[PDB]
């Protein structure tokens, strides 16, 4: 598997 | 090994009674002495406990603050000081002894002293 | 008929360790082997192997995060076992407990087996100081289980499961020789000589059991003895690469029993070590704990008659001290060693290590 | 909270040579840390079972306890005329220790 | 255009922290504030308040369990903020980024705000040596979020979420004075005096940009100069409670340019610091990391004109050294300081601390 | 709530 | 700023060809030089990359071992040594330059040298 | 594994003054680390977009990129006669860097 790491999201006006 | 106790009797409501439990045949640092009361016509109930090896004391929520337990380690005796005896405090109080290392039930009991209020 | 078995699971839930016991008794000739069962789903590690490790470590500081001189960790013994895929048959075919656990759990169970060596120390913990913001140094046993492609692979917090065990000893059946000692302190020219004798009633005492010392003083000289002071000392010997000994008094009894000149004296004192009046003392040795349960004073560490090297970890010992206080000097004392244990139930030279040794020598004294 | 211990049946009748079983329901999943006591009318209680299965020294072998999850049961293999008294189920895993409401074995 | 936002979730999957940035730039007069959003479900907490903490800590050793002299941790700055229940209005109403994040996430969002102080050091990391089994000392920034009944309550691994940030600096817009130096070394009685002059072409150099040194030698004396050796030195000044300075050479250029007596000499050397041939050196300072990715050589720690205290963490500086090698002694040298930085993008006296200071002084030297 | 701790199980003959 | 490259031509199959890329206007330690080939009538493909600041080199799986990339930092040039040129290695090889701090695409390209087998 | 980058449509025709939009499907959830290149027939490629939205210096403003999850799109607001060439979609988040199969804009 993999390790719970950081991630990203999108933001709009 | 005996747990002879004394001090019970009749006390006016709001007063104070002091029970003494004089142990023999064992030591106060290898055992913890508990007090259990039997309400008239009702099952047993735990009220207080003292562990002279660690220095901790425990009380039931219904008797907390009113009851203070202490032991005289030189005389190998335990004392229960009761303050402001309410109407519901009447029972027969048993002095019990349980092993400190480790707890395996209340294998030795006293003989009971009747406490009454009016 | 029924028996209890201990169980801990991985945070992800796919890895579980079964242990028949948590406290393993040492018999001074053999140690109870650590036999257990590892439950895992083969599809979970589709290609990773399963390893379990038994580790004993000299540690310091708390377990999570100290803003201090955090844990100096020094492993005293390391063992590796591959639960899945299976290793060769030895040591032996699976034992009765392992067989019963496999029957209970099915084909999804895998046994693991560790034999603790004889010279490893017991589990003890030094009492933290009232000023420090974390627990003090101590030695403990611990077991880990994880799945990885190789032993050198890094640890996985979400996958591995960590479990704590203990190593304990119990009082030997046979009694020992009666501890007794004597000492003489003669004056300038007189054949008269101050002489005291102290002795115990047994050699082994249970926890909370009182100690009786029979002090016998023969002061035929011309000086007067003012007091007799009796103490019980705990000796915590720490061996990492150098030997450091620390003494902690745990009980004292004093009575103003003055002795007249040219006359004898005899008394039988009583003393009892306990933890109630010792919670503020730094460097006091205590028995190992599982999580944070209360523990008595550390039991004495005894070594087999063939004590060849055995010097790792923390070694605890006790001694009763009798001292006579005399006007204008003339102090005379004797010491009576004894062992304190529970009855048996019946149902390198790395730089940082030298730095830590210096730090511990500074801190404890 | 305080772990209440429910003990049933409250009252029963038996006979010499019969089997008697007393159930004790723990409200919270305690360990085998349960002890059984006997108390005759007028006397102090008396320890019979500790650790919910171990028999106390001096107790006749007809007394036998057991554990099933949180169900603690006291079993008497063959009732004798001495066993007519009140039996209490106590848990000592968590402070405060709590006693059952009691069960009396009668002729 | 769209805006990227960084987020991380608690292992239990409930607590989540949103951050608009990971690298916060210092402008030598103000630091970019740390503004974020904490998402939580109020039913999951029942009476457990939500706290977020910003911490910068001087560390040692790896993140996991090291069998060594593990992390000496000393928090240089600590801040606490209560996300839920809401805190009073200041500092200011929620900013534009916070408003947008709350609009995106709804009423489950809660803003938190930290203003990093100006005197805090940047994020740097000392390079571990090949002999160590773990990473070396360094200073880093970190953010935590957790739910608890009180601040003094112990942390929970399953509930808390941990996130790493960095503090960075960029090259100032204005240029600096020309770095030049001179030195004379005259002989016993001759008015003739050995004279060398070295200078740089600029005062600020970008990472990977070469350095030009215009060495000018005026040796009117009777001795012969054998070689000219040019070096670039990195100065890592560690300040915990005493200022310990360590020097590391990162680039050297040597040519056999002998100088005749009573004659001048002139040359323009070229030198470039880089990490390719510096991986075996212990104590080399590198820029901070979010993960185990590669980073360049540590940028110089510029200090504002108002250098009041500013002494914490690791401070990095660079100097170019020019040295003339002369037969039978007579060494003469000059040093040219310079600053190395990235261009601006367009888009307590505790004993263990003294012990660790001694340990670091011993190990690094 | 409570954290992930060690637990027990039963074993028979 | 130009990326002048040469060395391409015709090589017998199983032979070796040496491509040299001579840069100017920038430095070898502030940039990483990549090689990209354009198969005839087919899209671009990355084959090699060198980072002289860190010392790392990377290769494609289809050219790994056969191709060795190196740079002469004093001459500010890069070299690609191709060994055992198979039938599928024919393409036009572009020398590309990308920023080291930090990567923002291959903003400068060479002019392409034809390689035939 | 190697992140394949699917670029569609492969071939299209347009007119001066029309809009052209080229999609680019990433097989794995890379970040905005996607760059767009243009190559005329016979010349070397030319960087247009980096970070999937930032316009390269000197590129006319009619070129504009975008990101939608893993979908990267190149948009031309008003096609000029200089825009007839082949456009490539490259990801550089993970080594090896992979190029799209190419799209040619024609009259």
């Amino acid at each position: 598997s993999l390790s719970s790491c950081s991630e990203s999201s999108i933001l709009t006006a | 090994v005996q747990l002879v106790e004394s001090g019970g009797g009749l006390v006016q409501p709001g007063g104070s009674l002091r029970l003494s439990c004089a142990a023999s045949g064992f030591n106060v640092y290898s055992s913890s002495i508990h007090w259990v009361r039997q309400a008239p016509g009702k099952g047993l109930e735990w009220v207080a406990s003292i562990s002279s090896y660690y220095g901790y004391t425990y009380y039931a929520d219904s008797v907390k603050g009113r009851f203070t337990i202490s032991a005289d380690t030189s005389k190998n005796t335990a004392y229960l000081q009761m303050n402001s005896l309410r109407a519901e405090d009447t029972a027969v109080y048993y002095c019990a002894r349980s092993r400190q290392f480790w707890y395996s039930g209340l294998d030795y009991w006293g003989q009971g002293t009747l406490v009454t209020v009016s | 008929p029924g028996t209890r078995v201990f169980k801990k699971s991985s945070p992800n839930g796919k890895l579980t360790v079964y242990l028949g016991k948590r406290d393993f008794v040492d018999h001074l000739d053999k140690v109870d082997p650590v036999d257990g069962v590892v439950l895992v789903d083969p599809d979970y590690l589709k290609d990773r192997k399963v390893f379990v490790t038994l580790t004993v470590a000299f540690r310091y500081g708390r377990e999570d995060c100290d803003v201090l001189g955090l844990s100096f960790r020094k492993d005293l013994f390391i063992a590796n076992y591959q639960a899945f895929p299976p290793t060769p048959n030895p040591p032996r075919p699976p034992t009765r407990l392992q067989e019963r656990l496999l029957r209970k759990l099915g084909q999804h169970a895998h046994p693991f087996f560790f034999t603790i060596p004889q010279n490893l120390p017991s589990s003890v913990t030094l009492q933290p100081g009232p000023e420090d913001t974390g627990k003090a140094l101590g030695v403990d046993f611990e077991i880990r289980a994880f799945v990885a492609k190789s032993l050198e692979e890094k640890s996985h917090k979400r996958n591995s499961v960590r479990l704590v065990i203990r190593k304990v000893q119990f009082a030997p059946e046979k009694p020992g020789p009666q501890p007794s000692a004597e000492t003489t302190r003669h004056f300038l020219m007189s054949d008269r000589s101050l002489h005291l004798e102290a002795s115990l009633d047994k050699e082994l005492y249970y926890h909370g059991e009182p100690l009786n010392v029979n002090v016998h003083v023969t002061n035929n000289s011309t000086k007067t003895v003012k007091k007799i002071k009796v103490s019980v000392r705990q000796y915590a010997d720490i061996v990492l690469f150098s030997t450091a000994q620390y003494k902690v008094p745990v009980a004292q009894v004093e009575q103003d029993d003055q002795v007249s000149p040219s006359s004898t004296f005899s008394k039988v004192y009583t003393i009892t070590p306990f933890l109630a009046n010792n919670r503020e003392k730094r460097g006091l040795a205590l028995d190992g704990k599982l999580k944070h349960e209360d523990t008595n004073l550390a039991s004495s560490t005894i070594v087999k008659e063939g004590a060849n090297k055995e010097v790792l970890g923390i070694l605890v010992s006790y001694r009763v001290k009798v001292k006579l206080v005399v006007s204008r000097g003339g102090d005379v004392s004797v010491e009576l060693p004894f062992v304190l244990m529970h009855p048996k139930p019946h149902d390198y030279a790395t730089d940082d290590d030298i730095v830590f040794e210096d730090f511990a020598r500074l801190r404890l004294k | 909270s305080d772990i209440q211990m429910t003990q049933s049946p409250s009252s029963l009748s038996a006979s010499v040579g019969d089997r008697v079983t007393i159930t004790c329901r723990a409200s919270q999943s305690v360990s085998s840390a349960v002890a059984w006591y006997q108390q005759k009318p007028g006397k102090a209680p008396k320890l019979l079972i500790y650790s919910a299965s171990s028999l106390y020294s001096g107790v006749p072998s007809r007394f036998s306890g057991s554990r099933s999850g949180t169900d603690f049961t006291l079993t008497i293999s063959s009732l004798q005329p001495e066993d007519f008294a009140t039996y209490y189920c106590q848990q000592y895993k968590y402070v405060p220790v709590t006693f059952g409401q009691g069960t009396k074995v009668e002729i």
